């Protein structure tokens, strides 16, 4: 049965919140893929059993899209929880972000509506993603997205109603939520017009604002204020389609934002111009061409993630030392298994 | 109150060895408090033993800290550094 | 103490200036020529006339839109997003004339509107339902109601076998005549109905979504939208009243989808043709997303394109029953960002200049700069320059202004994400647009962008970026020689000489590497700008002497100048250099970053960046948070960012001659001093001084050098304006150094502690920013002593007294909350400040006892 003794641990590939995730490899039958790390002794609130219990859910629910990531095996073993899952030969998109700066229209358009027909998969089964984010955007060797951090999901959300939680990026959340409102997927689609924004610019549109530096600007406090406060506004260089996409995601009234509508909203993001050049049942397939192939270098692509990560030394971190009295070893159990 | 600790300077590459939270506290007066929660390994507090994650902190270097936030606590500590002493209620430790 | 300080200060805050956030209501009044604006913080403020104002605040802090004025009468009506209206009073305080509350009503919501000389108001409500109030008492009268039954009774043949009658709204007020209300029910139905005769006049028929009401001063037609992108205009007779078929329905925009029309007015009845007004009907599947207003008369239609969302609108007319003209004079538009007005007398129809509340955040505000007692041949050259730079008529001309003439001509000036320096005249109670220097024509652009709608695009505010890094960072301009500097986020630094002349001429650019000799970390970050090489053509007004460039692009985080020196300093995220502008060669430059680094070298977005966390009940999940306690380390933060770069003439090496010196400063706590060698074929040398190292390593806001009579330094060029600032020079000099949580002096040819306080010690607190003051005594005003103003992070102001470094006072001028507020100050030199409470308002503050400012006005009531 699945336990850490036959799978072998090449390199670190991506150090998260509360996660690890390493480039495993099996001989029994010869395949690679990537294992992401929890800590038992981490997750130890009622609230972190209920997150990571959750996250299994997702995938779950998730047995199906080709924008997702599948859980191909799990397993538990030592205070660490594992979840074996499709190797992202590509990278992350924040790497990608890195290597551009910027995207010219053509390659933007092409990641937004299939991030977009991700997000419209989980909303559509009952789940609100509530983290998007640059690097939770992940590419295959021929570059289409994957979706792939499924922690702070709402899980089982009927169409029309609504979350009260707080959570998400602070980059990224959506004004509803800081304002306390109960709040559906509109907050989903709120995190891509951000993104599409940092896709086109190369910038956060709710950046750390372009004044003069001080301390106190690098807290949470800040942005927050200045995401609910401020104006935004749009580079003047790009095409006027494209200024219309992120005014109408970047609208701080729910209601109001593009794609939001109970029941017409993803019509309409099929219906808008910079959208209407994009065929969605194609976009679905195999058969649109994405602009962009990353790399075939090194034996696996382990140059496309971090210089932090793929210099990492390929431990579990040495032992619980002390710890091993304090740690779990039986109750996130039932949630080991596809 | 009990006893108030000297936290001495290090002299040396160790840190102070705290994380420090909000929570509240009573006799049915319930009120606002602030906690020690952490004590990190290799951290000079470690060295004191008379410190536990289960206690309230009372005064910072004389000074009632009652009225004062978190945030405001954190402040009247990452200055103040090089010489503190923290005043701490229970004698039972219960 | 015995009171003594009470002649020196006290606290005080003034109205706020420019535009407000979040407009959502508006009204007018002809017969006393006044506007008022209503917005979702539930401010009232009220705009009569040049230099007037007045501001309400509601007991409820709730959003509104609904208001009205009782034309000619001290009295106003404000309706809330809640159940309550409310009933505002304006009173001449015998000074200070200012807005009150009077009485508030209640129901078991939705319009109202009001008569003239029938004297009575009328409320709609969700419920198809109208009521009838006594604006003398409120309450409503309890006979005079109008329930969706009564309505009803009437029925045309189609309607009579349905009761399910859609809400009330689009209450229309009288026309000429004292005692018809016009109604409308969003179903459709449109109705004109008498007060005292409680019967209904006529009926008019319609069938589709309704969305706008209006009368015509002599009631011949009338129009009316729907909210489908129709209008339906009608005509009225007495033999009129089963009403069929309308008399001119249309959409104005051809056969497609055409969105909303959310209101109209109609001017028809002047001489010449059918002025038609409004907002909404663009064709959806082209033109959706856009706010805009349509203006009709006969063949001319134009629409008016606004780069933010329309709240409301109104025309210049007389309310005159005996008047039998129309009169539109001038339209005014509330847009969410900007008030606009434009006059119709000429074909394409001018927009007209604004006296006062102006869009400040046209490009977002990134600092603060303020200069006190302005030469007037300065100010004088100024104006010159804004007024060659830059039927005519203002129309909102009401109340009068009471206040004096600028006896202290203060210049606050604002830099801007554009690359743009505006001028603003600070003194008295508000501010006036002076001048406009744009940085942007240096640099070249490294990247680059009637129809069926008939478009005119108008407007100051703009919702569009030209460049993150044309944007100015830090602004200084030094009075006594017309001389400015500006600083900006790719290291660019310009000085300007202010040249009242049109010329045309080639800068000097140069280029300074604070990590020269230090081994070379990888800037992948902004790529720098390239000045456009060659002559080019320059304003009458500032024009750039020289351009400085830093090797990493960082955001210039300091600059000033010394003029009679003829230095400039400037200083980065990484490292400092000074620059003589005389000849052209670089003084010095340094780098100060630790010898390994994180927040530095590196792109717009990085995985790195770890965000202090809240405190707050919002913000997190429900309940403890943690926070850490910690020594501070040469390592812990972005510590190679200069925040300081002074000039003083003190005794550095030796107590005997006193000698020009430069002092940087630095988040390390690390505080370089330099002695400086100017000369009157040769250049200014600089040597290191004694490098201070703070005992707490807290990163360092201000210097400041105290002369030996316990006065600060002077300014730069100074010996052209008095004998009194010429400072001691035979008692020996101490230093003040202002740390983000302690104060200290020294005694400059050997640092020892004459005076130290620390603030955070005895309460939880931090320093953001310091600045020099003098107070003036309220009387008696030859005592005029001097203080060091500190703004705290929960946004206390505290004044301490130099050199004894002790509080007089604890003020707490802004909240713990608004941290862009905080983040925005500056402070004139007699203990006065400007903070953004809003990106679109600057309000103001005064500590000093002796310089405060009112309201103070008159109206003819
Ligand atoms: N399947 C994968 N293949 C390759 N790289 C991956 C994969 N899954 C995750 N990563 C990388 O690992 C990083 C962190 O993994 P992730 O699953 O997102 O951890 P996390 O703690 O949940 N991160 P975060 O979203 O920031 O809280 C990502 O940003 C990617 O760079």
């Amino acid at each position: 049965s699945l336990g850490l003794q036959d799978f072998d641990l090449l390199r670190v590939i991506g150090r998260g919140s509360y996660a690890k995730v390493l480039l495993v490899r099996l001989k029994k039958t010869d395949r690679i893929y990537a294992m992401k790390v929890v800590k038992k002794e981490l997750v130890n609130d009622d609230e972190d059993i209920d997150w990571v219990q959750t996250e299994k859910h997702v995938f779950e629910q998730a047995s199906n899209h080709p924008f997702l990531v599948g859980l191909h095996s799990c397993f538990q073993t030592e205070s660490r929880l594992f979840f074996v899952i499709e190797y992202v030969n590509g990278g992350d998109l924040m790497f990608h972000m890195q290597r551009q700066r910027k995207l010219p229209e053509e390659h933007a358009r092409f990641y937004s509506a299939e991030i977009s027909l991700a997000l419209n998969y989980l909303h559509e089964r009952g789940i609100i993603y509530r983290d998007l984010k640059l690097d939770n955007v992940l590419l295959d060797s021929e570059g289409h997205i994957k979706l792939t951090d499924y922690g702070m999901c709402k899980e089982g959300l009927r169409p029309g109603d609504t979350t009260s939680t707080f959570c998400g990026t602070p980059n990224y959340i959506a004004p509803e939520i800081l304002r306390g409102e109960d709040y559906g997927f509109s907050v989903d689609w709120w995190a891509l017009g951000v993104l599409m924004f940092e896709m086109m610019a190369g910038r956060s549109p709710f950046d750390i604002v372009g004044s003069s530096d001080n301390p106190d600007q690098n807290t949470e406090d800040y942005l927050f204020q200045v995401i609910l406060e401020k104006q935004i506004r749009i580079p003047r260089s790009l095409s006027v389609k494209a200024a219309s996409v992120l005014k109408s995601f970047l609208n701080k009234d729910p209601k109001e934002r593009l794609g939001c509508h109970p029941q017409t909203g993803f019509a309409d993001i099929q219906g808008h111009p910079f959208f209407r050049n994009v065929d969605w049942d194609m976009m679905e397939q195999k058969q649109v061409v994405p602009p962009f192939k990353p790399n075939i270098s090194g034996e696996f692509g382990l140059d496309n993630f971090d210089s932090q990560f793929t210099n990492e030394p390929v431990q579990l971190t040495p032992d619980d030392d002390d710890i091993v009295r304090k740690i779990d070893q039986s109750e996130f159990e039932g949630f080991e298994y596809i | 109150t009990h006893r108030r600790v000297r936290l001495h300077k290090h002299g040396s590459d160790r840190p102070l060895g705290f994380y420090i939270r909000d929570g509240m506290s009573v006799r049915l007066e319930r009120v606002p408090g602030i906690f020690i929660s952490r004590l990190v390994r290799g951290g000079l507090a470690e060295s004191t033993g008379l410190l536990a994650v289960s206690d309230e902190i009372l005064e910072v270097n004389g000074i009632e800290v009652a009225g004062k936030t978190l945030d405001q606590v954190t402040d009247m500590m990452v200055a103040n550094s090089h010489n503190l002493i923290v005043t701490v209620k229970p004698a039972n430790q219960r | 103490r015995e009171k003594l300080k009470q002649e020196l200060f006290a606290f005080n805050k003034t109205v706020e200036h420019g535009f407000p956030n979040q407009p959502s209501a508006l009204a007018f009044d002809p017969e006393l020529r006044i506007m008022a604006i209503g917005t979702r913080s539930g401010a009232v403020k009220i705009y009569g006339a040049p230099g007037v104002e007045f501001t309400g605040l509601h007991r409820d802090a709730a959003t509104v839109t609904q208001m009205h004025f009782l034309t000619g009468q001290g009295r106003l009506l404000s309706l809330l997003d809640d159940s309550s209206l409310h009933l505002w009073e304006i009173v001449h305080h015998n000074g200070c004339a200012h807005l009150e509350e009077a009485l508030s009503f209640q129901l078991p919501v939705t319009v109202v509107l009001l008569v003239a000389a029938g004297d009575i108001a009328a409320l709609g409500t969700e419920g198809s339902s109208v009521f009838f109030l006594d604006v003398t008492t409120l309450t409503l009268l309890e006979g005079q109601t109008l329930a969706p039954g009564e309505v009803l009774r009437s029925v045309p043949d189609d309607y009579r076998c349905g009761k399910a009658l859609g809400p009330v709204e689009s209450l229309q007020g009288h026309l000429r005549d004292p005692t018809k209300i016009l109604i409308g029910y969003s179903r459709g139905l449109l109705v004109i109905w008498n007060q005292a005769s409680q019967c209904v006049d006529h009926i008019f028929l319609g069938n589709q979504q309704l969305e706008s009401l209006c009368w015509g001063r002599d009631s011949s037609t009338v129009v009316s939208s729907h909210s489908d992108g129709s209008y339906a205009v009608w005509s009225v007779d007495a033999g009129s009243f089963p009403t069929l078929q309308p008399t001119v329905a249309t959409t104005p925009y051809g056969p497609f989808p055409c969105k909303a029309i959310n209101k109209i007015l109609w001017r028809n009845c002047e001489s010449g043709g059918h002025f038609i007004i409004f907002s909404g009907g663009m064709p959806r599947a082209s033109y959706g997303d856009r706010h805009c207003v349509s203006v009709l008369r006969a063949e001319t239609l134009v629409t008016l394109d606004f780069t933010s969302r329309i709240i409301d609108f109104f025309t210049v007319h007389s309310t005159r029953p005996e008047d039998e003209f129309d009169d539109p004079q001038a339209l005014a538009v509330l847009l969410e960002e900007e008030l606009v007005v434009l006059d119709l007398q000429t074909p394409g129809w001018p927009a007209v200049p604004a006296p006062y509340l102006a869009p400040l955040h046209s490009s977002a505000i990134t600092c603060s700069a303020h200069v006190a007692s302005v030469p007037a041949k300065l100010w004088a050259r100024i104006v010159s320059a804004g007024e060659q730079q830059s039927a005519l008529s203002w129309p909102i001309t009401g109340g009068r202004n009471l206040a004096q003439e600028p006896s202290q001509r203060g210049l606050l000036l604002t830099g801007h994400e554009d690359g743009t320096v505006r001028f603003w005249d600070a003194s008295g109670v508000a501010l006036r647009p002076l001048y406009k220097l744009s940085t942007a024509g240096l640099f070249q652009t490294d990247c680059e962008h009637d129809d069926w709608p008939p478009f005119r695009k108008v407007g100051c505010f703009d919702p569009y970026s030209d460049d993150p890094r044309l944007g100015v960072q830090k602004v200084a301009l030094c009075k006594y020689t017309a001389q400015m500097v500006v600083a900006g986020t790719a290291g660019q630094v310009l000085v300007l000489e202010l040249s009242d002349v049109p010329v045309e001429q080639a800068v000097s650019v140069a280029i300074i590497d604070l990590l020269q000799d230090r081994e070379g970390f990888t800037w992948k970050g902004h790529e720098r700008l390239s000045p456009r090489t060659g002559p080019l053509p320059w304003p009458a007004g500032f024009q750039p002497r020289v351009l400085v460039q830093c090797l990493p692009p960082a955001a210039v985080t300091a600059v000033t100048l010394h003029t009679e020196w003829s230095l400039v300093a400037f200083g980065t995220s990484h490292g400092f250099g000074l620059f003589d502008y005389q000849r052209k060669s670089p003084v010095l430059a340094r780098c100060t970053l630790h010898p390994n680094d994180s927040l530095a070298m590196e792109g717009p977005l990085s995985r790195v960046k770890s965000l202090k966390k809240s405190l707050r009940q919002s913000f997190r999940r429900i309940t403890p948070v943690q926070r850490r306690i910690e020594p501070r380390s040469a390592d812990d933060s972005l510590s190679g960012v200069v925040r300081c770069l002074y000039f003083a003439d003190t005794f550095l090496r030796d107590g005997a001659h006193h000698g020009p010196t430069m002092w940087a400063g630095t988040n390390s706590g690390s505080v370089f001093a330099y002695a400086l060698e100017v000369p009157a074929e040769q250049a200014v040398e600089a040597v290191l001084g004694k490098e201070v190292q703070l005992m707490h390593r807290a990163p360092v806001v201000a210097i400041a050098v105290l002369d030996g009579r316990g006065r600060p330094l002077p300014e730069p060029y100074e010996a052209s304006r008095d004998l009194a600032q010429a400072p001691d020079m035979q008692g020996g000099h101490a230093v003040l150094i202002a740390s983000e949580e302690q104060f200290k002096v020294f005694t400059l040819p050997k640092v020892s502690a004459k005076t130290k306080f620390k603030l955070t010690a005895h309460e939880g607190c931090r320093v953001r920013k310091v600045a020099l003051a003098t107070f003036a005594s309220v009387a008696c005003e030859d005592y005029a002593e001097t203080c060091l103003a500190c703004l705290t992070n929960l946004g206390d102001v505290h004044v301490f007294s130099v050199p004894g470094l002790r509080p007089q006072v604890h003020y707490s001028c802004i909240r713990k909350e608004d941290i862009s507020g905080i983040a925005s100050c500056v402070f004139t030199r007699h203990g006065q400040g400007f903070y953004l409470i809003s990106p679109s308002e600057f309000e103001r503050f005064s500590l000093s006892a002796r310089n405060i400012t009112e309201p103070l006005c008159s109206l003819d009531i």
